[PDB]
């Protein structure tokens, strides 16, 4: 299952 | 027993899931904002804002938040995605309200000192420069740009260096005013958490939040559906040792009826690494081909991104810039999709996929944090939470036929966008791919 | 143990069966054997690893392929791993599959085929794994630390098998090892989210008729010795900054020792490292990380086992600073008890306590972590300490406590079963001369112990 592009 | 739900008079949704035998919990505020809620000159704000919320508020100085959280042993974190902005905390149960307090404080009553807003512009650039070293991240940013041509979803989260150097304290305050509305946020909790008490604290620390003048239930359509634009963007770069390609087709959305079926087809194609294999006891024809006579690539990976109103579904390839003919690997991948379309897939591999999928979606909801992540995202982008039990049913009922139909609907006579980075010289273009795929 | 819903019983053959917590979205289970590298001696060196890499391959009743595909169909969320003191097979599965998973774990634990081919593969693969491991300092330094701390015995017996000893690992030695440690009385079957009555049923079905081989008891108590070792500077790769490393520690405490909670607080208080809550207000951050930038990493460690442990500080820095390394650490240690103007404060101790509590409780939020912790506790002192009790002991901690413990450790005044020495263990990477007279600087600060 592909992750959700996030930026921290 | 399940996920409890309550709404505040300003629209704010309080979604909880109690966990027996626990003494800590995670609480998070999820907002339907993100970078898809910015514009061309705006692009980059939501993320910038996020960095700043940790620099001080109308009640607590930067270092005051830090020391407060650390003394009770809690944790504060946040991220920004194209669809949302999220701030959340982990802490012992005694500190649940104290956390809901600080969360609202940082999210709304933030100082946004101009001095800070300037020192930050450099941190955000350094950040940006690191992402450019993560080719997969790069390749996917471009893919979004040409696939959602001149649309919100098409812009990156970090934003252009340009905007990072030109964001004004007013941009920030406006993004806040414009976006932060009760009917556009979900406060999610899981662990040692009393639903009723948390609904109270919610009112007390989030009641003061503006309601939208034209409220829409969390799930209902933003406005104009994003549209998938076939395109290609080759990025020559003879220095790179490896070439990175991404090939996508209009996918599926969070609430789509075929959501899991798409994820099931992704699982059937699967991944492969030239060194490790497939991580499956039995490799697919594609996986086998990929590795025969010298290897056709370093690695390939199926992907399926979702949004409330759209989706991307495809393959991500990685080749040796000096050894592989990218066209050879693309053919086998297309050949594998055609195989699914033609029905030549076994009951056994369908079951493996359903099983892979089931474990990936449910066994992984272990900690209160992982669970909050699920409650939060599901509600703030869909308006509800499918319980583990429900998700299990959705996957378990998928059939060989279900997959074959899905494959034929989405991978036949439909547009494909693509992006290549590195030794672009051996990569076929979009009309080639579509010809072979649809052939 | 109280509102854990923790139940513990035994089968006639000695297998302890333990369950905790109540039905949930899925379950977790696993077999825990009391083995590991600390029992390999010189004869079985390398066996614990090969056996664990050999898990879930073909067995007397299940074909290699069938084993694999069935584990795939159960979500494939399982693993076998081992350490200096444990060997475990765990997995989390959907509630209705507990029995099938348990049956499979049984087959691999009781009837492994270990065919010539399965073994050849693992050995070959083992060589490559050893080659990679020797390049990651994060792994090599602690390895060097244990070997030095116990003069290569028990807890010091090599956890990373010597590359040249892998080829001589034969099926015979593997079988010898299984015959000494794979016995029901040396095992624990534990479940989480499974009814004790159901667990007993399944356990007896698949592990009931298992019988001991009645092997020679050969578990030696760990004897801490202290010592020094230094390996060459790592190769200068690309743009990466060249660093030297050093770890200094003393004998610590056994995990079920009474002052263990205090010592863990001391560890949290020193903190260190390289959003908020990340422990940036810990002494090592404050007094070292923020005062020197020739120091790229500095953290406090606490290795704790069944009958001994190692407590100390790790420090990575620029080759140029090497000469100051020992002193910087010695000072920090000294400042936890010996310096009257830096006594541990109420604030420091309280924040530490809360962080300790937090990290534990938050980690126990995982069924798999709950599982492993329960399995190992039962395996060690046959009872699972209830969370209530744990949290309590930490909260009752007062500054003087942390101070007493700190002083005890850093003075070489710990008295464990092995009756260990009070010498310090100093292991380092980089040029030896660069670190200076380590013992002198340590004695200077009254650290360690020289008499009996
Ligand atoms: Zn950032």
């Amino acid at each position: 299952l592909s992750r959700v592009a996030k930026r921290a | 027993p399940g996920t409890r739900t309550s709404k505040l008079p300003n629209g704010l949704t309080i979604a909880t899931e109690y966990i027996p035998n626990t003494s800590s919990a995670t609480v998070g505020i999820f907002v339907d904002a993100g970078s898809r809620a910015e514009n061309v000159k705006n692009n980059g704000t939501a993320h910038f804002l996020q960095h700043l919320a940790f620099k001080g508020t109308q009640n607590r100085p930067q270092q005051g938040i830090e020391l407060e959280i650390e003394n009770i042993g809690s944790h504060l974190n946040a991220y920004t995605s194209r669809e949302n902005t999220v701030y959340y905390a982990k802490s012992l149960q005694e500190d649940i309200p104290k956390a809901v307090d600080i969360l609202s404080d940082i999210l709304t009553k933030s100082v946004l000192d101009n001095s800070a807003i300037e020192r930050e512009r450099d941190v955000i650039i350094r950040e940006s420069e690191e992402v450019d070293k993560m080719y997969d991240e790069v390749v996917f940013d471009h893919l979004h740009e040409i696939t959602y041509k001149d649309q919100p979803l098409g812009r990156t989260i970090l934003g252009p260096i340009k905007n990072i150097k030109s964001i004004t304290r007013t941009d920030l305050k406006d993004y806040i005013t414009k976006n932060y509305k009760g009917d556009r946020m979900v406060l999610a909790g899981a662990g040692a958490v009393d639903h009723e008490k948390l609904v109270q604290y919610a009112q007390k620390y989030f009641g003061h939040v503006p309601k939208s003048e034209s409220p829409v239930p969390l799930g209902s359509p933003r406005g104009p559906l994003p549209v998938f634009c076939r395109g290609e963007r080759f990025i020559k770069e003879n220095t790179l040792p490896t070439t990175h390609i991404a090939i996508a087709l209009e996918g599926v959305s969070w609430s789509a009826p075929d959501y899991f079926v798409a994820l099931a087809t992704q699982a059937i194609v699967g991944n492969w690494d030239r060194a490790i294999g497939t991580g499956t006891n039995s490799p697919s024809p594609l996986a086998v081909a990929a590795s025969q006579n010298g290897s056709l690539a370093n690695s390939y990976m199926s992907f399926s991104t979702s949004y409330a109103d759209s989706g991307l579904w495809g393959m991500y390839i990685v080749t040796d810039s000096n050894e592989h003919n990218v066209r050879l690997i693309v053919n086998e991948i297309l050949k594998e999709w055609k195989r699914i379309k033609s029905g030549k897939i076994s009951d056994a591999e369908v079951n493996r996929a359903k099983a892979q999928l089931k474990a990936a979606l449910l066994l992984s909801l272990d900690g209160s944090t992982a669970i909050v992540e699920d409650i939060g995202r599901q509600v703030v982008t869909t308006g509800k939470r499918l319980s583990p039990e429900e998700v299990f049913e959705q996957v378990d009922k998928i059939t060989k036929d279900d997959i074959i139909m899905w494959a034929n609907y989405r991978l036949q006579n439909k547009p494909v966008s693509m992006v290549a980075l590195g030794n672009t010289s051996t990569v076929p273009n979009v009309s080639y791919i579509e010809e072979k795929l649809n052939q | 143990a109280r509102t854990d819903n923790f139940k513990l019983s035994s089968l006639a053959n000695g297998l302890k069966v333990a369950t905790s917590n109540t039905p949930g979205h899925f379950s977790a289970l696993g077999l825990y054997i009391d083995a590991g590298s600390r029992f390999e001696g010189r004869n079985l060196k390398g066996c614990t690893h090969i056996l664990d890499r050999l898990a879930f391959k073909s067995t007397e009743h299940v074909e290699g392929r069938a084993m694999a595909e069935t584990l795939e169909l159960l979500g494939g969320n399982y693993q076998c791993t081992s350490s200096r003191e444990n060997l475990m097979y765990q997995a989390s599965v959907f509630n209705q599959d507990v029995g099938k998973m348990l049956q499979l774990m049984s087959e691999t634990v009781r009837f492994p085929k270990i065919t010539e081919q399965e073994l050849q593969e693992q050995k070959l693969s083992a060589e490559y794994e050893i080659d990679e491991v020797w390049m990651k300092p994060e792994l090599v330094l602690p390895e060097l630390l244990h070997t030095a701390a116990y003069s290569g015995e028990t807890l010091g017996s090599p956890l990373i098998c010597p590359r040249g000893l892998i080829p001589s690992i034969s099926k015979y030695y593997l079988l010898d090892y299984r015959n000494k440690f794979y016995t029901p009385e040396n095992t624990v079957a534990a479940f989480v989210g499974v009814p004790h009555e159901k667990a007993l049923e399944l356990t007896g079905k698949y592990l009931g008729d298992w019988q001991s081989t009645h092997p020679p008891i050969t578990k030696k108590v760990a004897q801490y010795t202290g010592g020094e070792s230094c390996i060459p500077p790592a190769p200068v790769f690309g743009n990466l900054p060249e660093l030297f490393h050093i770890q200094i520690g003393f004998e610590g405490l056994p995990i079920d020792h009474p002052d263990i909670y205090a010592l863990a607080t001391l560890q949290t208080l020193l903190g260190g490292g390289g959003g908020p809550g990340k422990g940036m207000y810990s002494r090592l951050y404050t007094h070292v990380l923020n005062q020197y930038y020739f120091v790229e990493n500095c953290v406090a460690f606490n290795h704790s086992y069944s009958d001994s442990g190692i407590f100390g500080i790790s420090l990575s820095c620029i080759p140029q600073a090497a000469p100051q390394a020992v002193e910087v650490i010695a000072q920090q240690m000294y400042n936890t008890f010996a310096n009257k103007d830096l006594r541990l404060t109420e604030d420091e101790v309280s924040r530490a306590k809360n962080q300790l509590k937090s990290s534990l409780l938050m980690n126990l939020e995982s069924k798999l972590v709950e599982l492993e912790d329960m399995g190992r506790q039962v395996l060690m002192h046959g009872r699972k300490i209830p969370v209530n009790e744990m949290i309590s002991k930490i909260e009752d901690l007062k500054p003087d406590d942390i101070s007493r413990v700190a002083e005890m450790i850093f003075t070489g005044n710990v008295n464990n079963a092995g009756n260990g020495k009070g010498r310090a263990t100093v292991v380092m990477q980089g040029d030896r001369g660069s670190f200076g007279d380590v013992e002198n600087v340590l004695k200077a600060y009254g650290l360690g112990n020289s008499s009996s």
